[PDB]
């Protein structure tokens, strides 16, 4: 938020949580669809 | 360290280097107290601790006991199940 | 021309949703869908019974037998180190700041002996919202600020005056700006 | 740098309630001090080459003055260093520490790896059956990613060359961990500890004397514990074919690294997809790493008590912990269809637990 | 601004100055305004009057007659921490969102008080005015005095009449008034002092504008605005709340006195002033 | 700081109020403001005409001074030894200096005909001159000699190319060949890292 | 008037959106960046390739370097 400078944290959440999506749902088409 | 409108200090005098973590973290004592402490000197320092044993163990002993142990017990049998298993399992293939 | 383009794209959906925005106070629609608000109604009766129920229960009483044990109230749990929190704190009046600064004192103390209180000194309810009407104040004061200035990601001068230049405004509070000074007896920031 | 010393070690205040699960950092740190000194003295005597070392590690302990001290010293020490880690990680999960002390967590977690790697690199040196199959099997698991493996030995398997190399790594690797530890002690200081009860207090006292002491109590059972075991073999920490000379055409009977690389060697070893297993190791790490920034993950305030006692739920990391047991017993067991199948149970347990540390 | 609609960029590029881009549809025959003052009235007693020069910057302005001349031993220093809380925060606005507002749209605002009058006033373009009325009214209609807005503006609170000492035309004439009116009427001074600080609360304050921000006590001038779409903004902002009743004052007549009064300051010159007592004023 | 003073007795280097080494030789003013004349009646030789160094003006300096074993450097001015309880008076006579502790250990100062708070009032340091003062003592107008040349000689001005593309391809121009030297050493490096040449043969067959 | 308070409040109700073009404006001019950052990788790794495709992305144009030594056997 404004006045601060914690500023590459809030980068890494979203790459991680995208990360995240993308391993569980390469491992479900191949066992389950 | 502590929010900015506990940080304000009330005297001029400067900050010196070895106490910058103390006053990073200054509190107010709203509505304000009195202290009393006696030397180490002056006191027994080993009794207090067995005086106050029973009370001090049951508390930490009672807060452990649904958390910890009841999980703890249900591992173990399961420990047990699956080694009763394999045995069973090795004679069932070789065993004639 | 392609930031123009991209600009125009923005600001049609843009004035989609002021078309559409209401001009009055609306019910906010139901979240989840009529297939799951159909199964947990026909669940209930026999989830909340044996399940959820003894749940709810259970949880409120762990968390009252704790608070009891240090003379604590629920609201003593948050933290100065939130900043809507930190500003509900300032707003206080002396008469309540006073009573948690006793009740904090009392309950670190407590917690270092391991030795429960009496029971006749437990007889009160630990859930009441002393807090509140302060929450929301500071939740409007923040909301404001940030909507009239943080809307937009703004450049600065990077490593200058004490700060990294990508936001911060206190001192030496990232590695890449620590050690400020080799000689002298440095200073404090509240004493500038 | 005295200012310095005395504003963070005899004046800084903690909170009065502070106790034995608040030590553990300072142990860990002793340990890759007393590392440092035995692992250089063991320099002095130690030859790469690998037609040789298995030879000037024996020829250590039997001739040399002292020589099974430093040798036995610098492996148990080693068993140690991962314990302390585990115990000390266990009450940031079991307390939120992590909620507001974030650089501290993620800082911690980059030691953590750097820790592994170097005892890896280490576990080789010795040069018997298990240094030569393990490190042929542990990467062989990286074989996914191109061409990651061939380079690493400088070879077309783990020759005498890939031995001079990790000797070098694993001497630099520690000095650089105590570099990133003054890192990790900045981002704490700069916001101070937390405490078991999880509120924030008035009542706080200064580290010297009173806190000091009891790490100073601490670090005598760590040092009567480590020479117990090192003078007398209580334990079983290491395995008997690494008694054994490196033979490339034999492969042991039962392959098994370390204790503390077991359970996650488990849980790679009942997923049969080689490349499915890699994707559960990032996105365990990943999860950890996530958990710095756990106050934007739901508009909810969050608060550090956790309510753990007198609670018949427990908690996650509680259930984790016994998960993990259950996996060192798994992958210490020989191959069979049974071990498997729970295995598998466990390994549901030992990853779905970390995903919902995420959920408040 | 989210984006933008056009996409035609500066259609004038490449033009010089000495060349005109008007067309024929931009031309016009003059009509003049209408120059001469228009009187109205609303229902709860407030005075309009407005006049239109044809220009495009207009000129706003409340009046109130509330000024330092009604204050008493109880009061001292009102008038002024209500000058300081100008364009605070209101009832259906907060203090950053009306500084903030006023700015983006290109205005000037203030307040400035006086012995016999209070006035608020704001210029903008003349397009701008009925988002400008409120803004102006909400001061006198329901301001809501926060303590912690009142601890924020302090500061300034002392710093005027320290500010006033290295100004020494403005100390001669203030020196002129506490002499010809000792203590009474015209002769108070204008800004606060260190004792003024001991009845700095809202309940003083609220006090005192219950006695004198009623509506017959309050005129409201505009220039280059419509008369007729003056007077029903105005009216918009009254007609769903209350504003403070009337009630009826005795004015007290000043009591000249006289006298002499020094006060030695580092300077070069000796300034000197003597005056005399006009019957009757204006 | 960091740095002592030395001021210490010594048998060999004899305390200044005995042996000056500079030139003792002072005029004294009744009053400062008075030096503002002199400035203005004498003058000086900075502003005669010569042209050959034999012309130069002779300093009323000697050389013959300080002598001894290894002494490389022969000429000094001030030292840093104790002055004694009962320094030598000076002897104004001659055009002696007084001050510091010949001043205040002496009664240097004393004059039969003025009361002793008008005739002290003339021996601060500031009513002391050395002789050749005004004539010698230089107070420049400038860093630059007319003789030198400055940017007036080099200025680009109207009518002049502009420099910015030239200036920019010489600093690129640098960057791309230090680019490729890195590039390469560290290609040396992977090289190194890699199979040697008696493996890669070994694995044929 | 209380319309006029309406529009004020409003004035600020996208915040979300204004915050997404914020994110466009900045990334469009950090992006660039990549290509130099990318010249230098397949700079990097362009030895440790097949000589038939460090052909390919040269267009015929690299060739062997021709030092004098290891030619074809008589
Ligand atoms: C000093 C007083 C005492 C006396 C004097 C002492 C003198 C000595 C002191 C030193 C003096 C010399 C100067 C040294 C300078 C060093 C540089 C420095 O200071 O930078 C600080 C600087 C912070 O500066 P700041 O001013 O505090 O704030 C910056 C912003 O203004 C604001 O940013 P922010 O606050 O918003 O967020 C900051 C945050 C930002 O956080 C991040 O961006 C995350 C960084 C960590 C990521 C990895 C952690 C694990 C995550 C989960 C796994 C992910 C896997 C990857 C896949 C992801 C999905 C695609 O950073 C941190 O949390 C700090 C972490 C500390 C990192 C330090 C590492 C330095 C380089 C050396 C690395 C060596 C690694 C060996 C171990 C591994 C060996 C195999 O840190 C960085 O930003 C650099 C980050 C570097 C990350 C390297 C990660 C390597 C490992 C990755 C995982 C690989 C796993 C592979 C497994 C394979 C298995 C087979
Ligand atoms: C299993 C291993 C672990 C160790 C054994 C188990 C643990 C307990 C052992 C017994 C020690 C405590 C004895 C009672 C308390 C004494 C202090 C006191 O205040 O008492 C009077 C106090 C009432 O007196 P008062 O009139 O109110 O106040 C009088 C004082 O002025 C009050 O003044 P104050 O409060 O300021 O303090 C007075 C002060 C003054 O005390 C004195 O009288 C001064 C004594 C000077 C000597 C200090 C001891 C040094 C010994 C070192 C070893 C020998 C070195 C010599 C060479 C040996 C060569 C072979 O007291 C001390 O300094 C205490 C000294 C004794 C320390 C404990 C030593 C135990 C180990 C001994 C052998 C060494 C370890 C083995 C290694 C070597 C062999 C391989 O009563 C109590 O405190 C309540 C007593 C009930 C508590 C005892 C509960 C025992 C059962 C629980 C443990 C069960 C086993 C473990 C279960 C958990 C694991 C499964
Ligand atoms: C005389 C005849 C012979 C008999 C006598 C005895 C003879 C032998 C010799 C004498 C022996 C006694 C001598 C006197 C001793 C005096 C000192 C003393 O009492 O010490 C206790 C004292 C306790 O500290 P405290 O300040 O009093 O209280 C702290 C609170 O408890 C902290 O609580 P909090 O509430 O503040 O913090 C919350 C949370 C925060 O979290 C933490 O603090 C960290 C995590 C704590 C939990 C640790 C477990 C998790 C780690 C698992 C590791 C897995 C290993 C992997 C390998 C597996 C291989 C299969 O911590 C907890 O939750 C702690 C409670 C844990 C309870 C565990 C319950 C287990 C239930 C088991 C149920 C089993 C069911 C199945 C049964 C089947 C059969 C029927 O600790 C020390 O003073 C430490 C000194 C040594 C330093 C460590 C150096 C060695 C390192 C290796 C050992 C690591 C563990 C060490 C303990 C760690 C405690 C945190
Ligand atoms: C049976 C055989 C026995 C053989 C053993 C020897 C027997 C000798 C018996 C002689 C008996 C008759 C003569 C008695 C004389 C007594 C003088 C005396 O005590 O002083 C009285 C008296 C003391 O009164 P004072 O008040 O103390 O006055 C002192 C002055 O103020 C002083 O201060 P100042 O300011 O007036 O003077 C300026 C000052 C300051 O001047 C400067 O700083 C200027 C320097 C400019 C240098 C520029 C150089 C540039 C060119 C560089 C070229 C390249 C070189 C680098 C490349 C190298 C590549 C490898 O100049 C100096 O410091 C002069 C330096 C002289 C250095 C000569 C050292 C010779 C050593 C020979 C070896 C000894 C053994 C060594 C150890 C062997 C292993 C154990 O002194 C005078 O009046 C002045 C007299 C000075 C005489 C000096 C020369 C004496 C030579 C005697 C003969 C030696 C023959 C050796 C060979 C024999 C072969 C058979
Ligand atoms: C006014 C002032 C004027 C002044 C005078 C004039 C000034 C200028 C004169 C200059 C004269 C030359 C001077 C000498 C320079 C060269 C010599 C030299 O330097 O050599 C290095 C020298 C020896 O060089 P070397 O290694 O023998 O050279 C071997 C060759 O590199 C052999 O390399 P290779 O064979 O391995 O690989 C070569 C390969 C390499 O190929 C590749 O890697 C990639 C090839 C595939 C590219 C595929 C591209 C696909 C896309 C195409 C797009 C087309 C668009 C078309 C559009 C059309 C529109 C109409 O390239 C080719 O095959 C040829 C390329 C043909 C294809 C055409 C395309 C090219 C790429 C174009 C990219 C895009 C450009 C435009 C971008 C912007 C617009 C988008 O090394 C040293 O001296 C080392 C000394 C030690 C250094 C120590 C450093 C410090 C150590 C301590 C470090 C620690 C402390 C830190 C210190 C840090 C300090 C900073
Ligand atoms: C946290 C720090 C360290 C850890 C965890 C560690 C771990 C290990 C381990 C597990 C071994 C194998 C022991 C065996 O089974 O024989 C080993 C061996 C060795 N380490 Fe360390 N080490 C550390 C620091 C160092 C340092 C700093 C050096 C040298 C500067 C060093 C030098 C050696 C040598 C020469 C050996 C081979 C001797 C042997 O295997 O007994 N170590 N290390
Ligand atoms: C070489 C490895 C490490 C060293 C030397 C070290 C050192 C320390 C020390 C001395 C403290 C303060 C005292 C204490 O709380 O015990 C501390 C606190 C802390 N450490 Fe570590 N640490 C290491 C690894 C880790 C790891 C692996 C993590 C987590 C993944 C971590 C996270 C934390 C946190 C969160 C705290 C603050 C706890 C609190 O105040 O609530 N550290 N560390
Ligand atoms: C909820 O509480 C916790 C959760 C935890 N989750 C995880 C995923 C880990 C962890 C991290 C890295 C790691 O590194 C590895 C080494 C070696 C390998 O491979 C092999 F084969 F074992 F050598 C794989 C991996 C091994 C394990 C923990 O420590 C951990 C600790 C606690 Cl308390
Ligand atoms: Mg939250």
């Amino acid at each position: 938020s404004y006045g601060n400078g914690t500023v590459l944290m809030p980068i890494v959440r979203r790459v991680f949580i995208g990360a995240l999506v993308g391993i569980y749902a390469y491992a479900a088409t191949d066992v389950v669809l | 360290g502590a929010p900015k409108f506990e940080r304000k200090m009330l005297g001029s005098y400067p900050v010196s280097p070895e106490f910058e973590m103390v006053w990073r973290d200054r509190l107010t004592a709203h509505g304000g107290y009195i202290q009393q402490t006696i030397s180490p000197y002056q006191l027994k320092f080993i009794y207090p601790f067995w005086h106050t044993f029973f009370a001090r163990c049951w508390c930490k002993c009672s807060a452990y006991a649904w958390p910890w142990v009841w999980p703890g017990l249900i591992t173990f049998g399961l420990v047990k199940k699956m080694n009763h298993d394999v045995e069973e399992d090795i004679r069932d293939h070789y065993w004639y | 021309q392609f930031h123009r383009e991209i600009g125009k794209l923005f600001a049609s959906y843009s004035n989609k949703i002021t078309a559409n925005s209401p001009v009055q106070y609306v019910p906010s629609p139901p979240t989840k869908g009529k297939v799951r608000r159909a199964l947990s109604s026909a669940l209930m009766p026999v989830w909340f019974k044996f399940f959820r129920g003894p749940l709810d229960r259970w949880n409120l009483a762990v968390m009252a037998k704790y608070l009891r044990d240090h003379g604590l109230m629920y609201d003593d749990l948050y933290s100065d180190k939130e900043p809507v929190f930190a500003r509900a704190l300032e707003l206080l009046p002396p008469d309540i700041q006073a009573a948690r600064f006793r009740r904090l004192m009392r309950g670190t103390y407590l917690n270092h002996l391991r030795l429960y209180l009496p029971v006749h000194e437990q007889n009160y309810d630990p859930f009441i919202p002393y807090m509140a009407p302060y929450v929301e104040e500071a939740k409007f004061q923040l909301q404001e600020e940030e909507e009239l200035l943080g809307y937009h990601m703004w450049e600065g001068v990077w490593y200058s005056g004490g700060v990294t230049g990508f936001g911060d405004k206190e001192p030496g509070e990232h590695f890449l700006v620590a050690l400020p000074n080799l000689y002298g007896a440095g200073g404090s920031p509240m004493q500038a | 740098f005295m200012s310095l010393f005395r504003a963070h070690l005899v004046f800084y205040r903690c909170a009065l309630n502070l106790n034995s699960s608040y030590n553990f950092g300072f142990l860990v740190a002793m340990t890759f001090v007393l590392q440092i000194i035995t692992g250089i003295t063991l320099a002095f005597r130690y030859t790469s080459e690998a037609s040789c070392a298995f030879a000037s590690v024996q020829h250590l302990v039997r001739e040399v003055a002292a020589g099974w001290e430093f040798r036995m010293l610098h492996a148990t020490t080693a068993s140690f260093v991962f314990l302390c880690i585990l115990i000390h990680m266990t009450r940031g999960l079991y307390n939120w520490s992590y909620s507001y002390l974030t650089t501290a967590w993620m800082s911690g977690l980059v030691l953590y790896l750097l820790t592994i790697a170097t005892a890896f690199l280490g576990y080789v040196l010795p040069w018997g059956q298990m240094s030569f199959w393990g490190a042929t099997v542990i990467t062989n698991l990286l074989s996914p990613i191109p061409y990651l493996v061939p380079w690493l030995l400088g070879g077309y398997y783990v020759s005498d060359v890939t031995l001079k190399r990790f000797f070098v790594l694993h001497f630099i690797l520690p000095f650089i961990g105590c570099i990133i530890i003054v890192l990790h002690i900045f981002y704490l200081h700069l916001n101070g500890s937390s405490n078991p009860a999880g509120i924030d207090t008035a009542l706080k006292v200064a580290f010297y004397p009173h806190m000091l002491m009891t790490d100073a109590k601490c670090l005598s059972y760590l040092i009567g514990l480590i020479f117990l075991q090192a003078a007398f073999g209580l334990m079983e920490l290491s395995h008997p074919d690494n008694s054994i000379p490196v033979n490339r055409f034999v492969t042991p009977l039962h392959i098994v690294p370390e204790w503390y690389f077991l359970a996650y060697y488990a849980v790679l070893k009942v997923i049969p997809s080689k490349t499915g297993g890699l994707l559960v190791f990032m996105s365990s790490l990943i999860n950890l790493g996530l958990l710095s920034e756990i106050r934007a993950l739901n508009t909810r305030m969050l608060i550090r008590q956790q309510f753990m006692t007198r609670n018949v739920v427990s908690g996650w990391v509680i259930i984790w912990v016994y998960s993990m047991i259950f996996l060192i017993i798994i992958g210490s067991a020989i191959p069979q269809a049974t071990y498997i199948l729970y295995g598998r149970l466990a390994t549901i347990l030992y990853l779905t637990t970390g995903l919902v540390l995420c959920l408040y | 601004y989210v984006g933008k609609e056009n996409t035609k960029g500066n259609v004038y590029e490449g033009i010089p100055l000495d060349q005109s881009i008007l067309e024929p549809a931009d031309l016009r025959d003059y009509v003049p305004p209408h120059s001469n003052i228009q009187y109205s009235k609303l229902d709860n007693g407030l005075r309009i009057a407005s006049m239109d020069r044809g220009g495009l910057t207009a000129s706003l302005g409340l009046f109130v007659h509330a000024g330092t001349r009604f204050e008493d031993v109880t009061n001292f220093g009102v008038t002024h921490m209500i000058q300081n809380l100008a364009f605070a925060s209101t009832a259906h606005l907060s203090l950053l969102r009306t500084v903030k507002t006023i700015e983006v749209l290109g205005a000037n605002a203030g307040c400035v008080v006086g012995r016999e009058h209070l006035v608020y006033s704001a210029e903008c373009l003349r397009s701008h005015m009925p988002l400008l009325v409120p803004m102006l009214t909400g001061n006198v209609l329901f301001p809501r005095f926060l303590p912690w807005e009142l601890k924020a503006c302090k500061e300034k609170l002392i710093m005027a009449r320290k500010r006033l000492e290295h100004m020494p035309d403005q100390m001669v004439s203030e020196l002129l008034h506490t002499t010809a009116w000792h203590n009474n009427t015209l002769g108070h001074k204008l800004h606060c002092t260190e004792r003024s600080l001991g009845h700095y609360n809202p309940d003083v304050i609220r006090h005192y504008m219950l006695q004198h921000f009623s509506p017959e006590n309050m005129v409201f001038v505009g220039v280059n605005v419509n008369h007729d779409e003056l007077c029903t903004w105005l009216m918009r902002a009254f007609v769903d709340y209350n504003a403070i009743p009337p009630s009826k004052r005795t004015v007290a007549s000043p009591v000249y006195t006289g006298g002499d009064v020094r006060l030695e300051t580092p300077s070069p010159h000796a300034h000197m002033a003597i005056a005399f007592e006009t019957p009757g004023g204006w | 700081s960091v740095h002592s003073h030395n001021i210490r007795p010594d048998k060999h280097e004899l305390p200044a109020s005995e042996v000056p080494l500079y030139y003792n030789r002072f005029d004294q003013a009744d009053h400062p403001s008075l030096w503002q004349l002199e400035e203005e009646q004498q003058r000086k030789h900075l502003d005669q005409e010569v042209t050959d160094v034999s012309q130069l003006v002779e300093p009323v300096s000697s050389p013959h001074q300080t002598e001894g074993w290894f002494k490389r450097l022969r000429y000094w001015h001030y030292k840093e030894t104790a002055e004694p309880t009962f320094p030598r008076t000076p002897d104004l006579s001659k055009g002696e200096l007084a001050a510091g502790a010949t001043v205040t250990r002496t009664s240097v100062w004393h004059d039969p005909n003025e009361p002793a708070i008008v005739s002290v009032s003339r021996f601060a340091p500031d009513n002391f001159r050395a002789v050749g003062f005004a004539e010698n003592v230089p107070n420049p107008e400038s860093t630059n000699s007319d003789s030198h040349p400055d940017f007036r000689e080099y200025r680009l001005g109207p009518g002049s190319v502009d420099r910015r593309p030239f200036v920019y391809f010489m600093s690129a121009s640098y960057f791309f060949i230090t680019a490729s030297m890195m590039r390469s050493f560290l290609c040396k490096w992977v090289h190194y890292w890699w199979v040697s040449r008696d493996m890669l043969a070994a694995g044929t067959t | 008037s209380r319309a006029v308070y309406a529009k004020l409040w409003a004035s600020t109700a996208q915040y979300t959106q204004r915050r997404h073009y914020a994110w466009y404006q900045i990334w469009s001019r950090v992006i660039p960046w990549s290509v130099p950052w990318g010249i230098f990788a397949m700079w990097m790794v362009f030895p440790a390739m097949p000589v038939e495709y460090r052909q390919a992305l040269t267009f015929g144009i690299w060739q062997k370097p021709n030092i004098g030594t290891h030619g074809p056997d008589p």
